């Protein structure tokens, strides 16, 4: 599983 | 605690947001990758989005942000954007998938 990048 | 659906995995989440939600209903769940952690899950045009949260010290961190509760999470992610496209799209948690 891959988790997308949170916005900073 | 109506975005808290416990033990759902990825899979489930990503065919409950497609088949509930519409952009910016989410869930937060139980991490399938890491025990003590979560994932958040949100609805979002295309593909949907899966954002980590690790569980330190009583100190929920996601990304280089630290919030003191998870709903504290949740409500600033409500405010502030959770994930900007290269377009300038800002996606928000909106509302607890129902």
């Amino acid at each position: 599983h891959i988790y997308d990048e949170v916005a900073a | 605690s109506e975005w808290y659906y416990g033990n759902v995995t990825r899979h489930q989440a990503e065919c409950a947001l497609n088949e509930r939600g519409v952009e910016g209903d989410f869930l937060i769940r139980d991490s399938e990758s890491s025990p003590s952690d979560f994932s958040v899950s949100l609805k979002a045009s295309g593909k949907n989005k899966h954002f980590k949260v690790q569980l330190v010290d009583n100190v929920y961190c996601i990304g280089q942000r630290r919030f003191h509760t998870m709903d504290e999470l949740v409500e600033h992610y409500k405010k502030a954007p959770i994930f900007t496209s290269e377009h300038g799209e800002k996606l928000y948690l909106v509302r607890a998938l129902q």
